[PDB]
DNA sequence: ATCTTCCCTATTTAAATTGCT
DNA sequence: AGCAATTTAAATAGGGAAGAT
């Protein structure tokens, strides 16, 4: 499938994930990632990496990219298209903290809030140590941390860029 | 010859930005300013630290900051006095026997790049780090000696040529190689979107404390001015393997990356001025490194 | 086998491999001994080099060098020489220095000639890199290379000493280090140490450019001892002032390219080779200090 | 330079070696080169000669004289070039060769006998306690010893007994137990703890009874029964029959070993000790694979079990065999011809022509060469070791940086790295700054040399870069401690690289005077280890006392005997070849070698008296040595200066001292523009070399080029307040010292240190030597133990400098050259002379230099010390940031002249300081604040 | 890499006559005409020449050159009276220390200053006879040699011209010539197409320091094409300086003592070898050319 | 004993051919 | 055209045995 890269240059003012943050974001919200087009990165080692990776299908053009990413054109970088007969596909991890799933207990089982808190007392309190970004959402108002990581390739995929089930 | 540099030598901060109050406004309603007000959430956590396991069991009712733009307004206005100073060359605690020959070995200075630079990072926007990112319109006004300029489009990198920052330059370099003083009023007006979240200045918080604290004057969000003030001489390009403007240091340290760019390869700051007080000649960069450290002032006592 | 280069722009450099050089019938011929004997031109020839499995006689070489063509002994694609004489006037009734070298030396001597002709090697480095255009590299004129060129050319225009030229040098030469390594999806920094294919890949393409620029530099009969960039005390400093024409240009994208395809030497030696005869890279070289000489 | 080449090597490497000697030389034709080519030629064809592979046969004539001879050629004893060569040559009654390799053998075949015990199975194994409570090699020896106390041990069938356990394993008979011996201790020897039996032990048997379980084997002992309980599958066919030949060799050799001496005994156990840990270590390193289960001896890197028991002893036993063969048949490789060395001595070195006085043919040697310093003693040490031939010797120095200067002298006078190996074994991060291009100097360390044929003998083929050095150097420039391991050590291995380094190389210690009295105890050990093999000892002192010249002859005249001895020869006597700058003799003394040294040193003296004297010294009057130093400063300044600039060194005793001196000086109010430095020992690693490098461009003399690195334009006193650093191994000029009084060869240094250079004779003075040592304030019982001979057991019966030393004194090396036991309790010099000889004495004790007896136990590798210091702990800086208890401070900053920084590097504090903080400062070290 | 031996010290010395030179092995050697190879040794020879029936290949000339050994061929003379043209291959891959060639192209540019230069290098031949006295032949402190090189020196201090120059050099050629023909007792006049021994001995000698020339020459970097003394008849180059100024000091007396005692030519070469390696007239000619450059 | 001649004995040099650059 | 690998083979060196003086 080929591919293009987007990888974030003098970013040393301003974290380089942030910018990988913004670009991330500012690809979601002009479109872009409409079912098709995904992302990887090939410096996941303990950061998320520079460069972001787009291996759509059908072919992503600089040109379209280049317009939606106008906004962080001072700190970005955009390679010509090439081609990538296998990409290292990742996906979206979430975690959940205690009254989350309290609420869940609220609505799905009925019960009442002592008894889900009796339920849930000694367990859960995962944490998630994965390389991750940090995301503005729109639609739901608050700012939160996506982690990803290492799964088998889906031929579907998300508005953001990560495979489905 | 060897003239030994003074232990009490110091020089004053020539460039004293206030703090970058922070406002919203429109983009065609930019005269409607209402502050931008940090909101702070409650975020219920157990503590977690080394030096006491025993307090793991119950408390640490955090409540972290956050300041974003309200529903009403797409753009985010930054304001902030940069006041330029001249005889730079003047010790505060120093003296005259080093910081005279100073004055004597950088009078052949070009302050006029360095005033170019220092007004293209005031107009760039290098004083609006996170707030720039992402904006889809960047606009700053500035006001000096009754005199408006207006500044769209510069990339902020590289110091290319418009006469607009270049009028101001004339101005600021004569102060910067003379006697007084010079203000510019600068307005940042960054077109972000609707309700987008802004970024204020951060206090310090220790490892623990609370998340984060943004920068308050009497509520409303701002920006530290010693932050703009290192946004102004951000114009170091003159270091050996030199790819970005880094903020101009006696070392040529930056703290967030982890590397010193100017020190242990003898172009820091004391040596230079040492050869300049021993008189070995200077090349034009450097003294001008020399003059901008000066003009940032502080301590080189040793 | 043999081949054509050109210098001025005459095709006058002409490189013999495999074939044994010697007189039949009055006349210089070479026996390629994998084939057949070939005569060689005399009119329009006045630069002839030997590559491996090349030997010459002392008859043919006196006739050769009787003749106006002067010989040099050159790794195979005659881009790196290793022996040669020094170009004259004519190579039979006069011994005197050339006009290029002559006006070399008085350019070197005025210090602001230096500094000025200082400045043309180095618009020359940004000519290069548009001229040169490689369909694998970068395009020069997308907004960040051209971005490079202006504060590069902008640089050049307002220095007034070599140390400000030297840091500008600096600037310039990562910058497109740093580009060419964002483009490839490297971290890559320039290290003559370092042991990965890209950095000793531009190794090898830079001893290759000093051999074009040392035959470049012979071929008008310029010595090499006589830089305009690097210090008096750096040997052969003229041939990497020279060299560094082309290194940004020509030696980097090739030595990026197959350093990403990561194949072995040889066929760099091919590539190389094979791009600096189909654009006539010596040539360019060539012309290049025919403007910086006469002005 | 004309030389000529003559190859005879077979193989293609023959055509091989032909490319490179045909790249220099040109072809003679029947493989044989001659031309003219250069020094540095030379040495690029030897570098690209010997690094070419194994094999090379290369031998070089310069004129007649062999250049080099690459390889093990025999080449020229007389004629050169060879024909018929063959095998039986001379087949003798070689006795004690058939004796080591009797007792290697029959010992290697038991060394690993107590393996065999069911815990050293489950320490392999993994389940108990990897430390035994008996070690294996004791258990062995109670097998050997039961076995011989039942049945004959030299003529019957093996079979182990049941063995109990046994304090002692040692009896009467000389032969079985040098068998046991060499059992119990190849891998530590015993060490007894009984004062009584160090008190009187002497003999081989009689101290060997003493050797008991208790000595370092009997760790815990809590589960003896089963370290006794043992299995008998070593009964195979290949381990009894080697066995059998090996005792039956034994058998038949052992009747030459009781009309051995002593010292012979002794020394040919050494050897068997050596071999029989070189070939344990050498089978123990590689790994053989192959096993026959049941029973297993060491363990791999993953701890899987290998090597079992029966073909582990068969590998150690012919590995030791091999071992023993090669060091015992060895012509060793040899330095190349050095032809700056070889022509006349012209002015100051016209003594150096002394060698044409010096028989060419003597196999041994004795040089105590008594030359002063700047008339080039190590080059004469060279020249003395070219006139006999090629040169294989070891420079054994005190100091890195005198072992630099040497290493700096052989490199641009004539010796390449192909024949020379300098040896500093910590490497130091002093580097030269300036100019890498522009250096010609800093001696470093490659050594392209030649590699020799005992590196196959050694464990896992030597070592890396060190051991390769040390091993395969014709000339090894050394720091001395990688040779006086040579005499023995505790625990390891680590004394046959020295062993067979000094076996057979010369040796050449130079100024061991400097050394300790252990240290020098140790080195005359080493002067006997090296004289048993027939090497040459180079003795290089001027202010030698005859006591330490006394005890280093008969150091070698006891190692002398062993060698002529062992080779079956009648003992002629030792060639002694005293040497100074005045002359030379040689005479070959067996006896009545008091009488000829002390009429050298007589005539050495009367030679030095008819001089002008250079160092007037004058013990000041006042008390108090604080104004002592103050008012000798200003009269010394008064009279000594080059006008108005002079050079002063403080020479004081210890740390606190120096420091005391300086803050006084530092304080002292005068019109003196006083300029103070410390030059201690306790700084820090870049400060300390920066020190070094200054003092010695700014102290030469010998020219006007320091007039550039003083303010030499104003009158000023620049000062150097310095511990016993300054009069050991430093090319310093000063215009006058004051000298703080600790030992008398401190004065002749430190007068040494004073007109270095120059040939001015000084008018009224130019030394004042204080009146009382600093820690008589602080001690009156004793104020001269540090930095000096006096102790608890030698006291002067006063203190007082006017009663214990001359108050006006021409100061050389007379006083201590001359030798005085009488009146040691009121003067310093015969307090120093009686120390000398109360300690390097022709006894055996324990710590003693004529060591027998106790050559077999570990006694004197544990009492007596090389280089004892105090426990000494390491503070380091950091990046200017300190690891322990040192706290930074601020100097005075009075009279500083100069002041290095320091970043990185570290301080040597002893343990007593530890306690509080040393206190670090940027311009004297450490002190007690 | 190591030290790669420095010139002035390098020692062997040849001109090949009638052998094709090739690799063999490993080494650089010649074959003649009859199946004898002959090895050179690269690593220490000075100069290598190639007279008539030579032919040398690539790779040996390349083993020559990187290693640092001067190549010329030696035929190529068709005047009536002056040896013309010596092609010479120069090892420029080895760059060349810089700031002796600048001190040398700060003399010859300036007028007055080359002038000042070709003074001294006129009385080094002067001082060349003195250092450098022979067993055999005249005594240099005669009456005749002092009077001849007394007026030489008085002339050529007057001197102010080129022209001058060029005369004297004329008388001073004369002068020496006739009495070395005095000395031996023969009638001499110095033609290059002469069969007498005691001119093409003079010739061979020419060859000779020719390439010891180039070699001093090339060891400071200085190219042959800077003739400080130039005229109608001296056109040849530097080397026809620094080549004379060991004429008549050593290879004349040399080449009249070989041509007296009359044997074959491989004892003139050797005798070339031995008073250029004992007496190191390379290294005094290139420590004179420093002491020519930083005065 | 020493020395020579001759037979193993295989160890040791020189040539020959030929892809490979 | 130089070289490398690699075969092939001619020859060089040496040791043992036996026969002479
Ligand atoms: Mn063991
Ligand atoms: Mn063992």
């Amino acid at each position: 499938y080929n591919t293009i890269s987007i990888t974030v240059v003098d970013a040393d003012d301003v974290g380089v994930n942030f910018v990988v943050s913004k670009v991330l974001s500012t690809l979601h919200n002009k479109g872009i990632f409409n079912g098709e087009v995904g992302v990887t990165f090939p410096r996941m080692d303990k950061n998320v990496g520079d460069i972001i990776t787009l291996f759509s299908k059908t072919g992503v053009d600089r040109k379209v990219l280049t317009s939606t990413l106008n906004t962080l054109t001072d700190f970005i970088h955009i390679g010509k298209p090439k081609e990538a007969d296998k990409v290292k596909t990742y996906r979206k991890v979430d975690t959940k903290s205690k009254g989350k799933l309290i609420r869940r207990c609220i609505k799905r089982k009925g019960v009442s809030a002592e008894t889900a808190e009796s339920l849930y007392g000694n367990y859960k309190g995962e944490k998630c140590k994965l390389p991750y970004i940090v995301v503005n959402s729109k639609s739901t108002g608050q700012r939160f941390s996506m982690f990803l990581e290492e799964c088998e390739n889906s031929e579907k995929f998300n508005s953001y860029g990560l495979c489905i089930v | 010859t060897k003239l030994k540099a003074p232990a009490v030598l110091a020089y004053s901060r020539k460039i004293n930005p206030t703090n970058a109050l922070m406002f919203a406004v429109n983009w065609s309603d930019r005269d409607n300013t209402t502050a931008v007000m940090v909101g702070t959430k409650t975020v219920a956590g157990t503590q977690s630290v080394r030096g006491n396991p025993n307090d793991a069991d119950k408390g640490n009712i955090q409540t972290v900051n956050f300041a974003n733009l309200p529903h009403n307004k797409n753009t985010l206005l930054v304001k902030y006095n940069v006041k330029f100073v001249g005889d730079v060359f003047k010790a505060e605690l120093g003296g005259g026997e080093y910081s005279n020959t100073l004055q004597t070995a950088l009078e052949n200075t070009d302050f006029g790049t360095l005033a170019y630079r220092y007004v293209y990072n005031i107009a760039a926007g290098r004083t609006l780090w996170r707030n720039r990112v992402g904006a889809e319109s960047i606009e700053t006004v500035i006001t000096v000696n009754d005199q408006t300029f207006t500044f769209s489009d510069l990339l902020v990198n590289e110091f290319d040529e418009d006469v607009d920052v270049a009028e101001i330059a004339d101005m600021v370099a004569g102060v910067l190689s003379g006697e007084g003083f010079v203000t510019l009023k600068v307005e940042h007006y960054m077109l972000l979107g609707e309700g987008s979240e802004v970024f204020p200045s951060q206090e310090f918080v220790e490892n623990s404390k609370l998340s984060k604290q943004l920068f308050d004057l009497n509520g409303q969000a701002a920006m530290h001015d010693q932050k703009i003030g290192n946004a102004i001489r951000t114009i170091d390009t003159w270091y050996e393997d030199a790819t970005t403007p880094i903020a101009v240091e006696p070392y040529g340290s930056v703290v967030r990356n982890g590397v010193a760019y100017r020190a242990g390869n003898k172009t820091d700051l004391f040596t230079l001025m040492d050869g300049a007080v021993n008189g070995k000649s200077l090349t034009e960069e450097d003294q001008m490194f020399v003059t901008a450290n000066l003009i940032r002032g502080g301590v080189f006592g040793g | 086998m043999q081949k054509q280069i050109l210098t001025s722009q005459k095709r006058n450099m002409y490189i013999l491999s495999r074939c044994k050089v010697l007189v039949k019938n009055g006349q210089v011929c070479h026996l390629h001994e994998d084939g057949n004997v070939y005569t060689v031109p005399y009119a329009n020839t006045v630069f002839i080099g030997l590559a491996e499995g090349t030997s010459i006689t002392n008859e043919a070489m006196s006739m050769l060098a009787a003749n106006g063509v002067i010989v040099f002994w050159t790794k195979g694609g005659g881009y790196d020489m290793f022996a040669a004489d020094i170009i004259c006037h004519l190579p039979q009734a006069d011994y005197r220095p050339t006009k290029y070298m002559q006006n070399w030396v008085r350019l070197w001597l005025d210090e602001e000639k230096k500094l000025s002709a200082a400045k043309e090697i180095l618009k020359m480095r940004v000519d290069s890199l548009s001229t040169h255009v490689h369909d694998f590299g970068v395009d020069v004129e997308n907004k960040r290379v051209s971005s490079i060129v202006n504060k590069f050319d902008k640089g050049v225009t307002q220095a007034t000493s070599f140390e400000s030229l030297l840091g500008h040098e600096g600037t310039f030469v990562k910058s497109l280090y740093k580009e060419y390594a964002l483009e490839y999806e490297i971290e890559f920094k320039r290290d003559h140490k370092s042991a990965d294919n890209y950095n000793k890949f531009l190794t090898l393409g830079n001893y290759y450019a000093y051999g074009i620029a040392r035959s470049s530099l012979w071929a008008l009969g310029i010595d090499n001892s006589f830089p305009l960039l690097h210090g008096s005390t750096r040997r052969g400093g003229l041939v990497f002032d020279v060299a560094d024409i082309i290194k940004t240009s020509i030696i980097l994208p090739l030595a990026f390219h197959a350093a990403d395809q990561g194949m072995s030497n040889t066929e760099f030696k091919r590539s190389c080779v094979a791009y600096f005869d189909k654009n006539d890279i010596l040539a360019y070289l060539i012309n290049n200090i025919k403007r910086l000489c006469m002005e | 330079m004309f030389i000529r080449i003559k190859c005879f090597s077979k193989q293609p490497i023959a055509k091989k070696v032909s490319r490179e000697v045909s790249a220099y030389l040109e072809y003679t034709g029947n493989n044989t080169w001659e031309g003219h080519i250069s020094g540095q030629g030379v040495s690029n064809l030897q570098t690209k000669l010997i690094n070419v592979g194994k094999g090379v046969k290369v031998v070089c004539n310069y004129q007649d004289k062999v250049l080099f001879a690459i390889g093990n050629v025999a080449m020229s004893d007389t004629g050169s070039v060879p024909k018929y060569t063959t095998k039986k040559v001379y087949k003798p009654d070689d006795s004690i060769f058939t004796l080591k390799q009797g007792l290697v053998g029959v010992a290697a075949l038991w060394h690993d006998l107590g393996k065999a015990n069911s815990y050293f199975q489950r320490k392999l194994r993994g389940e108990c306690n990897p430390s035994d409570p008996v070690r294996h090699e004791w258990v062995s020896g109670v097998i050997v010893s039961t076995f011989a106390k039942g049945n004959d041990w030299l003529s019957d069938d093996f079979i182990i007994p049941e063995v109990k356990h046994s304090d002692n394993v040692f009896g009467d008979d000389q032969v079985l137990n040098a068998v046991l011996w060499l059992i119990n201790t190849h891998h530590k020897k015993g060490l007894v703890e009984d004062p009584i039996y160090r008190a009187t032990k002497t003999m081989f048997t009689e101290t060997l009874q003493c050797v008991n379980v208790n000595g370092g084997w009997f760790n815990y002992g809590d589960n003896i029964d089963e370290c006794y309980k043992i299995d008998t599958s070593f009964i195979t066919d290949t381990y009894v029959k080697q066995l059998n030949r090996y005792r039956k060799k034994l058998l038949a050799t052992k009747h030459i070993w009781f009309t051995l001496g002593e010292d012979q005994k002794i020394a040919i156990l050494q050897e068997c000790r050596v071999a029989l840990m070189l070939g344990d270590s050498n089978f123990s390193s590689d790994l053989i694979g192959g096993d026959g289960s049941h029973l297993y001896a060491n363990l791999d890197e993953c701890g899987n079990l290998k090597q079992t028991l029966t073909q582990h002893l068969l590998g150690v036993t012919d590995c030791a065999l091999k071992a023993l063969f090669t060091i015992n048949h060895h012509k060793p490789v040899k330095a190349n011809f050095i032809p700056t060395i070889a022509e006349k001595g012209e002015g100051k070195f016209a003594w150096q022509n002394g060698v044409n006085m010096v028989d060419s043919s003597i196999d041994n040697m004795f040089c105590i060469n008594m030359a002063s310093t700047g008339k080039g003693k190590t080059l004469a040490n060279l020249k003395l070791l070219q006139h006999f031939g090629n040169v294989r010797c070891s420079f054994g120095l005190g100091m890195v940086s005198l072992t630099k200067q040497t290493a700096k002298q052989f490199l641009d006078m004539g010796v390449d790295y192909n024949s020379a190996a300098m040896v500093t074994g910590f490497s130091k991060s002093r580097f030269n700054l300036g100019s890498e291009s522009l250096d010609q100097d800093e001696v470093s360390v490659e050594y392209w040399g030649q590699t020799s044929s005992l590196s196959k003998v050694f464990p896992n083929n030597n070592a890396g870069f060190k051991n390769k050095k040390l091993l395969s150097a014709p000339i090894l420039v050394t720091t001395t401690d990688h040779l006086v391991k040579a005499s023995g050590v505790k625990k390891g291995n680590k004394q046959m690289l020295p062993y067979v380094r000094c076996m057979h190389s010369d040796l050449v210690l130079d100024e061991i005077d400097d050394y300790g009295i252990e240290d020098m105890v140790v080195l005359a050990r080493l002067v006997y280890l090296t004289a048993c093999y027939g090497n040459k000892v180079i003795i290089s002192s001027a202010t030698i006392t005859p006591a330490i010249s006394n005890i280093f002859y008969e150091a070698y005249s006891s190692g002398y005997k062993v060698f002529c001895a062992n080779k079956q020869t009648t003992y002629k006597g030792v060639n002694v070849v005293w040497w100074d700058e005045f002359g030379i003799k040689v005479e070959k003394v067996t006896d009545q070698f008091s009488n000829l040294n002390t009429r050298f040193v007589n005539k050495r003296i009367t030679n030095l008296l008819e001089s002008t004297p250079k160092h007037k010294a004058l013990v000041v009057d006042q008390d108090d040595n604080m104004e002592a130093v103050k008012q000798s400063i200003t009269t010394l300044h008064n009279a000594h200066n080059s006008g108005g600039v002079s050079f002063g060194l403080i020479r004081t005793t210890t740390i606190k001292d120096c420091v005391a001196v300086t803050q006084e000086l530092q304080n002292w109010e005068t019109d003196l523009s006083i300029k103070i430095l410390c030059y201690h020992s306790r700084f820090v690693g870049d400060t300390k070399a920066q020190m070094e490098e200054y003092l010695s461009k700014v102290l030469n003399r010998k020219g006007d080029e320091y007039k550039k690195f003083v303010d030499t334009t104003t009158p000023t006193a620049y000062i150097v307040v310095a511990t016993p650093v300054v009069e050991v191994g430093r090319d310093f000029d000063f215009d006058w010292a004051i000298i703080e009084p600790s030992s008398e060869r401190s004065i002749v240094q430190c007068a040494g240190r004073v007109l270095r250079h120059r040939s001015s004779t000084p008018t009224t003075h130019n030394i004042h030597i204080l009146k009382y040592p600093f820690k008589f304030y602080r001690n009156s019982n004793i104020c001269y133990d540090v930095a000096g001979y006096e102790s608890k057991g030698y006291k002067l019966k006063s203190k007082n400098m006017l009663d214990i030393y001359k108050k006006e004194s021409i100061v050389n090396s007379v006083n201590r050259l001359q030798g005085d036991a009488a009146f040691y309790t009121k003067s310093l010099t015969a307090l120093e002379h009686k120390v000398l000889l109360d300690k390097l004495t022709t006894d055996i004790a324990d710590t003693n230099v004529f060591v027998g007896g106790w050559q077999l136990t570990a006694n004197p590798h544990e009492y007596c010390k090389w280089r004892r210091g105090t426990k000494n702990e390491d503070l380091v800086l950091t990046d200017g940031k300190w690891s322990g208890n040192v706290t930074t401070t601020k100097p005075i900053q009075s009279k500083i002249w100069r002041k290095w920084q320091g970043e990185n590097g570290s301080i040597t504090v002893p343990e007593y300081l530890l306690d509080k903080t040393i206190c670090y400062n940027d311009f004297y070290g450490g002190y007690e604040n």
